[PDB]
């Protein structure tokens, strides 16, 4: 499947579901990190 | 009188500049507001059983 960007979509990633707007990030992940969260415990960013 | 007035103003400026207690009351209100919001949101993570 493809990646639809810069608009609200329904998403289903490898263990993460919901809706939202997908955009490229500059977040620096570690070699052993899958996804990140905000100060409040909600998904912020996801590794494809 | 004019001299004393002028001096006092300069005095206040330095007093405010080098202190950390001035306007503590305003900071307090802001802090309280933030705490209320932080508490509200944090509890979203509660299972409640």
């Amino acid at each position: 499947t493809d990646l639809i960007k810069n608009q609200c979509v329904n998403f289903n990633f490898n263990g993460l579901t919901g809706t939202g707007v997908l955009t490229p990030s500059s977040k620096r992940f570690q070699p052993f990190q899958q996804f990140g969260r905000d100060v409040s415990d909600f998904t912020d960013s996801v590794r494809d | 009188i004019a001299n004393q007035f002028n001096k006092a103003i300069s005095q206040i400026q330095e007093s405010l500049t080098t202190t950390s207690t001035a306007l503590g009351k305003l900071q307090d209100v802001v802090n309280q507001n933030a705490q209320a919001l932080n508490t509200l949101v944090k509890q979203l993570s509660s299972n409640f059983g």
